[PDB]
């Protein structure tokens, strides 16, 4: 459909009285960058944990 | 056949070979047979995935803690044998004198400190020796 | 006291799976009566 | 059999439900009325023919 | 009704339905063929029952 | 609706997933075949083919695919014993791994037919309603089927393309794989002359070939089609399952007398070698051929092999075995280890005695010790107060010739009850009754099970032979009768019964 | 090649009293052969 | 219609059949109680209750009926050692069967109330629909459970007409029953005093009189009502199942720290009698008590029963287990059959030295001997190339003291290896592991059961107070938000958030 199904301002000042009013996201479309930004950028520092482990650069 | 892994052991450890009647010397003709002594698999060191050896490592148990000292495959003991082998000379060449020809190993097998008994192997192969003298 | 050690498997799918193969096709008759 | 043999009929008792059974009474009472009180106690009871007459007279 | 590249070589192969031949048809020729076939069976019976034992038959083993 | 039991009504109009129904069964079976198989291989024990051969250990499916030429298994064993081995692709699994994937490309196309109907194929041209050809048809699936015997009789069994059927000596002892010739005479017309079932498929193929090639060419009659009601489908379903049972009447026979095409090596011995000790009169035999050739007792005993020995054991007969005592021959007795020789018993004369005893529909035979006329000498005394011919009064001995446990004498009378049991039962069999948790009593082969399932499934397709034979002829008064029809069945209808057409 | 609807498929009417038959049937058989599988 | 897990709200609305939907759960529960113990009393083995005791089988049901004086079994054999006599109607044949008939008789009134409602007394008089007071009925459920714990506190625990719970002896010996005093002091606080739990109730349940006695008379304010939403019934579920989270966390606790209310001779020791010794502390004291008097140690340990000593075992203190090493702990050990005496360790020089180890969170413990102030003098060598404490070197001997192989030392140092792990733990026990069919690795006892399974589920209990406690605040919100609020939302209008009045 072409209505949503949840308003997202009602979303935004929940999480703005929860938190900072600042630090709220306001788009959903910067939302959604951020929701697949963080384990996706995350976890290829992992993946480059192991793969600079393969050369025995490690931990301190 | 019949899905077993023994592990066969090709074991040179003090050949004290004796030979027939008189030679002047070999002459592509004469039979070299004696044995030799085997070495064993777990050389006092070749844990199970328990850590069951006797040269060191956790006599005879780790985990079932009250069906401790009940089982019967924890005496790990070594061995100095003595078994058949025989050994030909075939080609045995006159300027570079490396002698070569069949050969007859009958062993033992594996013996995992102590489970199994030991299983009869006739390895036959050339030898491929070289002389030389004073 | 001695047992064959697999009845207790056999009789509770012996007994089960003809019987909840029944109790499937008694809900459906009735979803059908009430005319949905 | 009237002698001594308990022979077992209960489920409990190692016995299938073809083999279980109430395991009549014994012929050491005979034809007597044997119910629960003329018992001295119920372990004399259920050891000499105790429960079988309890499922015919109430049964018939 | 799909048409396929099977069902382009099938439709001739289904094409009749009842189409049933008239007259007697032959049921006189499956009469004669098949009265021999239950006295092939009534051989093969008490061959097997050892009854009409012939020679060098000898049905036991000792066989190959 | 409809109720449970005539669930499958719905694909009897429409045969477009009519295939679609049968290929998922075929599917279910090409699916369990491998399935079972692949879990039969699973426990074999092949360290020891002649003491606990392969019907031994309770193996339905590894006679049926291995008596036809397959015989590697990828583990250096082969039931025949024959070497130089490197099996490729047909070996016991490759068999068995084959028809997991065939049922699974059986089922992927089994799941097409049900999406997909009405593909141009299965209605009339005369109107659109789905109806299929039935005798049509049948000339084309006979001709493939008349292909495909005479393709099993000569391509396969004759050694051209193809490995032979398995065949063995009688007292099965070298059995294995060779292409056996076809005899034509009336030699192979005996079951035991595995010559007959080479000659089989070639003769009955070819008349499978020019029956189908009859078939297609020809119409049925309107005297036959109007009175065995051939346009329907379930006129096919009623004198088909007629044709397997009797079909399954067969092979409950020829399995359980036996004969070539079910041979010892891979059913065991077929109950009838006890009625009259058969595989008796042959180790007996040998002795006398050895022992007046020249050589004693003690020492010859020993050029039979335990094969022999094994056949002649109650515990492999396939009578004995109950229908719940359930598993395996080898829970019954554990795994035969050694044959210890065969008895022979004393007096304190000679008088040599024997025990020749326990039939097959016995369960505890009492034990009898009798001479070479009939009369008793001994017995086990059940009640000692009046015995007269007890073991201990006749002091019998225990002469045990060959095997393992030779030249070992019995005086002991304690020990002679132990040994005149062991003789009920043939010849004596060492055990372990320890490794697989072997209880102690009788188990039968898969000698015994296929004819115990292969026969009351064949009772159970007569009564569906007489259901869908009666709903095939009576189709139109399935559903009641029409109500009222009192001047049919009341008398005075000239003259035949049920006739309109009259002064009625 | 182009999938469609059914002209088919009736449906199933098993009643309520019909399955107190097949739910006790089962239950007798339960009771018979569970000695036989032990 | 409805999801699959929003099934029983048919019966949120209407009460007539929410009698009946606890009465079949209550049938559920009694015919789980007789339905458990009778298959419970088919495995005792009552033939050992000092060697296998009855917590040593497993058995989850049969403390608990046990632990308020009954002992009566039917077969003569008295849980306590003096079964008197025919115990009468009261044994566990009997109570377990009990609790099949009323579970029946439950049962059938559980039937009664789902074809039957409407009874007049579910609906209001102001119209007539069906709704039910929840505070003038919580007056009369709590009066009820105000005078039962009053029943239960003087009438029952106290002798006046009933036998007392079970109590023991510290270092559990000559545990009986007997009808203990409730003591009022501080004493009664410690849960160590049994006097306490006979003055709980009395004193617990007559403040639950006048609790009871006082509610029906008052009605709630409606600052209150309006608040916690006392009209709805899903309010009263998530305070009920918020208030047995709370109690079940205590018999997770009370049950594995230990009280009087769960003894040792139906529980098992508790764990902490490893880390500190606890039972260590008295066999060591009884036999320097006896060479106080003056005795030699090989006839003494020997007035120690085998009961002290079995309590000093790794294999009876419930740490050892597993989730998924399923059974009795004699599937662990099989039945214990002696205690074969307790060892004393001497080298070549006498240097007494000894094993007082293996704690509860390991499962491997290497096997050291040390002296009384802490150097190791002996020990297992796992590498004998580089060995300097090893036994052989050392020639350690084993006095074994007292018990059923007194007196028998082992100079031979291939069996000093079975007797020092025999020694890590505790005192060693003979056993049979071919009778039940029991491995060799541990299980643990009924106090380990209980309060896995009473701290797992107290865990879940809180989620469901949070899920009913939201669904009762948030009842018309529940199934969505009215559309846009938007000025509700947006900051800086007047004023206070949810205020329509800014
Ligand atoms: C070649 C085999 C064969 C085939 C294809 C059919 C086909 C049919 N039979 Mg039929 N039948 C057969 C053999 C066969 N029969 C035999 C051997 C008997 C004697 C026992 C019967 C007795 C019989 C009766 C009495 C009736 C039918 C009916 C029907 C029709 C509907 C079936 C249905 O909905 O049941 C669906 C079945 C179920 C939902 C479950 C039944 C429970 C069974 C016992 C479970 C089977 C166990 C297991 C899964 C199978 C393994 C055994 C197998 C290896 C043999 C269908 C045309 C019905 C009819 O008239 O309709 C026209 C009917 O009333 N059959
Ligand atoms: C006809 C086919 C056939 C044959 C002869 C056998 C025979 C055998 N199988 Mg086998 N099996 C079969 C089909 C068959 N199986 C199928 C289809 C499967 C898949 C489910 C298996 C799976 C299987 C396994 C997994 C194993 C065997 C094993 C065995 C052997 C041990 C003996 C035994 O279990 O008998 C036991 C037989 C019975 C207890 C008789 C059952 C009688 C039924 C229950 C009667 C049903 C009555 C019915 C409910 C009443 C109708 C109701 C009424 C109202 C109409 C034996 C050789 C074992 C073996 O040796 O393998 C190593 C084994 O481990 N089988
Ligand atoms: C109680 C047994 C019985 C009954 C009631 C039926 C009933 C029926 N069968 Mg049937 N049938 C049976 C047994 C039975 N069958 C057996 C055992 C077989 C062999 C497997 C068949 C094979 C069979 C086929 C192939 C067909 C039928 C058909 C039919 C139907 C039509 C009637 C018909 O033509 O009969 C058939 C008549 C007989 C079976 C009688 C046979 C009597 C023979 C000719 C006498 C031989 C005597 C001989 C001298 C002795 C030799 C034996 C000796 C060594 C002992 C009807 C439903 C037809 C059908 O499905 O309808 C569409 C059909 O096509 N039947
Ligand atoms: C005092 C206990 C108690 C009671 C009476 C209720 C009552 C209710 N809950 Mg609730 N709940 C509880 C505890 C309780 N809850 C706990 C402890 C949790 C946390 C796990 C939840 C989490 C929860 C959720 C998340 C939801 C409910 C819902 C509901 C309502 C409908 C239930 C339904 O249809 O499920 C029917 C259940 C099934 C058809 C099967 C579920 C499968 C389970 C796992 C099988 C249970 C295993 C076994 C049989 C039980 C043994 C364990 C037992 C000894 C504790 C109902 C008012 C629903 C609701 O909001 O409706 C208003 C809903 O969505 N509950
Ligand atoms: C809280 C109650 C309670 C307590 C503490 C115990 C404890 C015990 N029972 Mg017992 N039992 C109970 C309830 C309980 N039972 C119930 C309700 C029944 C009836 C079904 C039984 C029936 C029973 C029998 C028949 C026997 C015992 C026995 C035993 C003892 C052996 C140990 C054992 O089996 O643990 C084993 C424990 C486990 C393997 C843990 C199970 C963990 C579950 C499967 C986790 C579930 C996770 C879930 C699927 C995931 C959710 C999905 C997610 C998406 C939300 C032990 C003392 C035995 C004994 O000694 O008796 C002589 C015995 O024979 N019990
Ligand atoms: C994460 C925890 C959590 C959350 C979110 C909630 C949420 C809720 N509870 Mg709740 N509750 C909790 C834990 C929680 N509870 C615990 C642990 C208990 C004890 C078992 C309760 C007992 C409880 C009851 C009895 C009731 C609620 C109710 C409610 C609802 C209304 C809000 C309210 O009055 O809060 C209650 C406020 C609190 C739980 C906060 C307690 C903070 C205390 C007063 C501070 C003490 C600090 C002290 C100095 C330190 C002592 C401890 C020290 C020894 C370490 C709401 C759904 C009510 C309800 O169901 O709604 C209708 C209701 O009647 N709760
Ligand atoms: C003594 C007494 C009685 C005192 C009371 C009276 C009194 C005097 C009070 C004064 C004291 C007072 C006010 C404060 C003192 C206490 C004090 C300083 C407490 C602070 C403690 C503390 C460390 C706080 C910081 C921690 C905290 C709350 C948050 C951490 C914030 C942080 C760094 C990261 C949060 C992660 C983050 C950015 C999440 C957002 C990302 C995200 C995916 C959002 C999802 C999302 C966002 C949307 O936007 C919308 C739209 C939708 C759809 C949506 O999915
Ligand atoms: C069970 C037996 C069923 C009846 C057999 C049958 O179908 O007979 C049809 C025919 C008669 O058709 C004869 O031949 C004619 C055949 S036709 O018109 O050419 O089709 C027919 O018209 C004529 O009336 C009729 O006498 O039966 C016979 O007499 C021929 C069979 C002779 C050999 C018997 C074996
Ligand atoms: C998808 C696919 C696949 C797969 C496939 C598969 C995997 C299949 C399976 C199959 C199977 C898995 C089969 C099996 C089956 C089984 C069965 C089918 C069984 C049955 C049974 C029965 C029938 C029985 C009965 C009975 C009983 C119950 C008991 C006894 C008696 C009687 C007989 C009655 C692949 C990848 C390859 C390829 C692609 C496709
Ligand atoms: C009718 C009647 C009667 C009867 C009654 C009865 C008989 C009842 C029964 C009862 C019973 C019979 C009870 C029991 C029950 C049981 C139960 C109820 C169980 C449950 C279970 C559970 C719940 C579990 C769960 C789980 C699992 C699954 C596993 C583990 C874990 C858990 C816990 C989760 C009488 C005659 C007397 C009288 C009259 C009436
Ligand atoms: C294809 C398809 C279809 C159909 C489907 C169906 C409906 C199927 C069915 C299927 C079936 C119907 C299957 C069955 C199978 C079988 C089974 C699944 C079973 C198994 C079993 C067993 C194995 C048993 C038992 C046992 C045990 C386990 C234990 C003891 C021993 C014995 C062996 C007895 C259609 C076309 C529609 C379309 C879609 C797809």
């Amino acid at each position: 459909q072409e209505e949503e199904t949840y308003n997202i301002v009602a979303a935004h000042g929940y999480f703005g009285r929860l938190i900072f009013q600042y630090a709220s996201f306001n788009n959903s479309r910067a939302l959604h960058f951020f929701l697949g930004a963080w384990p996706v950028v995350g976890i290829w520092f992992a993946s480059l944990a192991v793969a600079c482990f393969a050369f025995n650069l490690n931990g301190f | 056949g019949g899905e077993q892994v023994p592990f066969l052991f090709t074991i040179k450890g003090l050949v004290a070979t004796s030979q027939p009647g008189l030679t002047s010397i070999n002459t592509s003709t004469d039979f070299s047979g004696d044995f030799n002594v085997p070495s064993y698999r777990g050389s006092t060191f070749l844990d199970p995935k328990a850590r069951g050896l006797a040269s060191g490592y956790d006599n005879a148990v780790a985990l079932p803690a009250t069906a401790d000292e009940e089982d019967y495959v924890n005496a790990n003991v070594k061995l100095a044998d003595t078994k058949f082998k025989a050994g030909h000379i075939s080609l045995q060449v006159a300027k570079v004198d490396g002698e070569t020809g069949e050969i007859a190993g009958i062993f033992e097998s594996e013996q995992p400190s102590d489970n199994d008994l030991g299983a009869k192997e006739a390895v036959e192969v050339k030898i491929r020796g070289a002389f030389y003298a004073r | 006291m001695e047992v064959n050690d697999l009845g207790f498997v056999a009789s509770i799918l012996f007994v089960l799976v003809p019987s909840v193969f029944l109790l499937i096709l008694y809900i459906q008759t009735q979803s059908r009566e009430g005319k949905e | 059999d009237g002698i001594r043999e308990p022979v077992s009929g209960s489920l409990l008792y190692g016995n299938n439900i073809i083999t279980a059974a109430v395991v009549p009474s014994s012929n050491a009472i005979g034809l007597h009325f044997y119910p629960i009180w003329e018992a001295a106690n119920i372990d004399e009871w259920l050891y000499n023919g105790g429960p079988y007459q309890l499922i015919v007279f109430h049964f018939l | 009704a799909q048409r396929t590249w099977l069902g382009d070589r099938l439709r001739p192969l289904n094409s009749e339905y009842g189409k049933v031949a008239p007259g007697w048809g032959t049921t006189p020729l499956m009469g004669v063929f098949m009265g021999l076939f239950f006295v092939f069976l009534l051989i093969i019976l008490q061959i097997y029952n050892s009854s009409l034992i012939l020679e060098n038959v000898s049905v036991d083993w000792a066989n190959l | 609706g409809l109720p449970w039991y005539r669930v499958h009504t719905v694909v009897l109009n429409d045969p477009g997933r009519l295939i679609s129904v049968h290929l998922m069964h075929t599917a279910l079976v090409a699916g369990w075949a491998g399935s079972m198989a692949l879990y039969e291989l699973a426990v074999f024990d092949p360290s020891d083919p002649v003491l606990n051969p392969m019907w031994r250990q309770g193996m339905f499916v590894m006679p049926f695919m291995a008596r036809l030429g397959v015989t590697q298994s990828w583990g250096g064993w082969s039931l025949t014993g024959e070497v130089a081995d490197n099996p490729g692709i047909w070996s016991f699994e490759g068999v068995a791994a084959t028809h997991i994937i065939l049922s699974g490309l059986l089922f992927l196309a089994a799941v097409w037919h049900w999406v997909y109907w009405d593909l141009e194929l299965f209605t009339d041209p005369r109107t659109g309603e789905p109806a299929l050809d039935l005798p049509k048809m049948f000339g084309i699936h006979l001709f493939l089927s008349g292909l495909l015997c005479f393709g099993f009789g000569a391509f396969h069994l004759t050694g051209l393309f193809g490995p032979g059927m398995w065949v063995s000596d009688p007292y099965g002892l070298t059995g294995s794989i060779q292409p056996v010739a076809p005899s034509w005479g009336p030699e192979g017309f005996n079951p035991f002359n595995a010559g007959g079932i080479a000659a089989h498929h070639i003769a009955a193929g070819i008349v499978g070939i020019i029956a189908g090639l009859f078939h297609l060419s020809v119409r049925p009659p309107q005297r036959l089609y109007k009175a065995l009601r051939m346009g329907n489908i379930e006129t096919v379903l009623s004198s088909s399952i007629a044709a397997v049972f009797f079909a399954a009447f067969v092979v409950a026979g020829t399995m359980w007398y036996g004969s070539a095409a079910t041979p010892i090596e891979l059913f065991g011995p077929t109950r009838y070698q006890w009625d009259q000790g058969y595989f008796q009169q042959e180790i007996q035999r040998r002795v006398q051929s050895s022992i007046a050739q020249g050589d004693s007792p003690s020492e010859a005993w020993s050029k039979i092999p335990e094969k022999l020995a094994f056949y002649d054991y109650v515990g492999n007969s396939p009578a004995k075995g109950g229908l719940f005592r359930v598993g395996p021959m080898n829970k019954g007795d554990g795994i035969a280890q050694g044959w210890l020789g065969h008895p022979v018993f004393t007096d304190a004369e000679g008088r040599e005695l024997t025990v020749r005893r326990l039939p097959n529909f016995f369960e505890t035979f009492p034990v009898i010790l009798t001479d070479a006329d009939g009369v008793i000498r001994a017995d086990i005394p059940f009640r000692r107060a009046e015995s007269r011919y007890s073991f201990e009064q006749t002091g019998v001995t225990v002469s045990l010739y060959g095997g393992e446990l030779n030249g070992k004498t019995f005086t002991d009378p304690a020990s002679v009850k132990k040994y005149a049991r062991f003789a009920q039962q043939g010849e004596p069999f060492a055990f372990d009754r320890e490794t697989l948790g072997s209880d102690g009593v009788f188990r039968t082969s898969t000698r015994g099970w296929f004819t115990f399932g292969h026969a009351c499934f064949a009772l159970l397709f007569f009564f569906g032979h007489i259901w869908h034979g009666s709903r095939t002829i009576f189709r139109d008064v399935f559903a009641g009768v029409e109500a009222d029809l009192e001047e049919q069945v009341e008398w005075g209808n000239f003259q035949k019964v049920g006739d309109q057409t009259t002064r009625v | 090649m182009d999938r469609s609807r059914n002209p088919n498929k009736q449906p199933v009417e098993l009643n309520r009293t019909s399955l107190y038959l097949g739910l006790l049937l089962i239950f007798v058989l339960g009771i018979l052969f569970s000695s036989y599988f032990f």
